């Protein structure tokens, strides 16, 4: 199959900048070919751009397309705040149908470094047979950060799953939970529980820990 | 366009 | 072993520009973001640019957007600061720091020992 | 006006059978080659097959991943194109979008239904046990304390989740359900708060699921530590 490769994976910009979105195949596909849609959040895609660079019924004029061979572009001129959306590549040449993975096109806003939060396991869960434990990346930008579970200075991985949220429609701010989940009986075999918070605003790690038995 | 490719066509 | 080496401080009037510039040494720096941060005598180290690889773009502080720009040269193992409309508040001493992680969660394990930047006058 | 109207999807056991349809108006569907793509929760878009219009034999291409499983088919008369899913696998779960393939030497994909939600599960309903993420020193930050509420093991999708009946609002933030390797949901809805109003304010998360009929109005005490 041939393989479409969007960059970047995620586009920052503001309302009235220029925005280029790459598409790259991985063998020669005729620009007859090749189509561009647009996501907007929790709604279909639409078409933009069919043939590399026609564009669709009543698509604006700020929306263009070009390429041929196994680089495609498609570019926006000057956003507009309806623009924010995943942005996905598709060839219908060759069998089968193949879409790029999506570009995300994002709002963009200063960096903001989480507040950090961490939560214990309550009693009532722990009567019940299992410890959860939860880390709270709150209100930080970019949506980049990196949550490690240490569980006396053991770092863990395989038992711990994260939930991102939708970028804030107010202060355009990202919010993370990551739950790590232990049996009792292991819940029990241990002391210190940290969650260790990197993010690109933060000039070194925040952890915030407790003992088990301390609240 | 190989013909399993192309819905516009009688393959 | 990997290092950081900031220039291009100095005494600057209100309203200047400065360029600072910060050599990586030991390491490729292509792969990393790199950024920068400040730290004025008795406050907290702020925060202030981070340039991403080629095409991941660049994203600022609250106290600098507009103002400054973070660059940088791949090849050279060098990024930049262009510090324009320079103000008394940005004086402090600027560090930067090679983000370790390459998915850009700021694990910042290499720093500079910082260049001195004084708006004055 | 064209529109395309997927219905038929819903909550189904591995293995089981689905017919989704398509109704569509607003153009001459008999001339059109219609294509259903999917959506699985969380990513891209897969091209999942066409049927060519009669005029072009009426026959259908599909990608290995469904070949074999999901027949596509159209009744003219009705304007309605059909998605007849078999062998249904849980990794069918998407939104299932029909779309209008363009005439001429570009087909594109040029109108899209809404699109119907297919979740393919060999869990059973359970409602949510709902733990207190209790504020603390740890959950302190400056003046502002966070708390919440654990939403644990849930079948299925959704549950809702308000914070005093509705009185708390800004700052809360009820995150996307996870699915575990159980195959049940997990979710957690947090707040911040003044750490002052710990003393004077009761913090009640109130938990609906509605296929369990489990309402749970759960108090979030602070903790000491």
């Amino acid at each position: 199959e041939i393989v479409l490769t969007q960059s970047p994976g995620t586009l920052s910009l503001s309302p009235g900048e220029r925005a280029t979105l790459s598409c790259r195949a991985s063998q020669s596909v005729s620009s007859t070919y090749l189509a561009w849609y647009q996501q907007k959040p929790g709604q279909a895609p639409r078409l933009l751009i069919y043939g590399a660079s026609s564009r669709a019924t009543g698509i604006p004029d700020r929306f263009s397309g070009s390429g041929s061979g196994t680089d495609f572009t498609l570019t926006i001129s000057r956003l507009e705040p309806e623009d924010f959306a995943v942005y996905y590549c598709q060839q219908y040449g060759s069998s089968p149908w193949t879409f790029g993975q999506g570009t995300k096109v994002e709002i963009k806003r200063t960096v903001a470094a989480p507040s950090v939060f961490i939560f214990p396991p309550s009693d009532e869960q722990l009567k019940s047979g299992t410890a959860s434990v939860v880390c709270l990346l709150n209100n930080f930008y970019p949506r980049e950060a990196k949550v490690q579970w240490k569980v006396d200075n053991a770092l863990q991985s395989g038992n711990s799953q994260e939930s991102v949220t939708e970028q804030d429609s107010k202060d355009s701010t990202y919010s993370l939970s990551s739950t790590l989940t232990l049996s009792k009986a292991d819940y029990e075999k241990h002391k210190v529980y940290a969650c260790e918070v990197t993010h690109q605003g933060l000039s070194s790690p925040v952890t915030k820990s407790f003992n088990r038995g301390e609240c | 366009a190989n013909p399993n490719a192309n819905p516009n066509a009688n393959p | 072993x990997v290092q950081l080496x900031x220039s291009g401080g100095g005494x600057v009037q209100x309203g200047x520009s400065l360029x600072l510039s910060c050599x990586a040494x030991x390491x490729x720096x292509x792969x990393x973001x790199x950024x920068w941060x400040r730290q004025x005598p008795g406050x907290x180290r702020e925060x202030v640019x981070x340039x991403x690889x080629x095409x991941x773009x660049x994203x600022x502080x609250d106290s600098x957007x507009g103002r400054f720009t973070x660059s940088x040269d791949x090849x050279x193992x060098x990024x930049x600061l262009q510090x324009x409309x320079l103000x008394x508040x940005d004086x402090a001493x600027y560090y930067c720091x090679x983000x370790x992680x390459x998915x850009x969660x700021x694990x910042x394990x290499x720093w500079g020992x910082g260049t001195x930047v004084t708006v004055s006058s | 006006e064209v529109q395309l109207v997927e219905s038929g999807g819903g909550l189904v056991q591995p293995g089981r059978s689905l017919r989704l349809s398509c109704t569509a108006s607003g153009f001459t569907f008999g001339d059109y080659a219609m294509s259903w793509v999917r959506q699985a929760p969380g990513k891209g878009l897969e091209w999942v097959g066409f049927i060519r219009s009669k005029a072009n034999g009426g026959r259908t291409e599909n990608p290995a991943s469904v070949k074999g499983r999901f027949t596509i088919s159209r009744d003219d008369s009705k304007s309605i194109a059909y998605l007849q899913m078999n062998s249904l696998k849980t990794e069918d779960t998407a939104v299932y979008y029909c779309t209008r393939v363009e005439l001429g030497s570009s087909w594109s994909l040029g109108y899209w239904g809404q699109g119907t939600l297919v979740t393919v599960s060999s869990a059973s309903t359970k409602g949510p046990s709902v733990f207190p993420l209790a504020p603390s020193s740890k959950s302190t930050s400056g003046g502002t304390a966070a708390l919440g509420c654990l939403v644990k093991d849930y079948f299925p999708e959704p549950v809702t989740v308000s914070w005093n009946s509705g009185a708390l609002t800004s700052g809360v933030h009820t995150f996307p359900a996870v699915l575990q390797s159980s195959g049940l949901y997990s979710l957690s809805s947090v707040v911040t708060v003044p750490s002052s109003s710990l003393g004077t304010q009761t913090y009640i998360c109130n938990v609906n699921h509605k296929p369990s009929n489990t309402k749970v109005d759960k108090k979030v005490e602070p903790k000491s530590c």
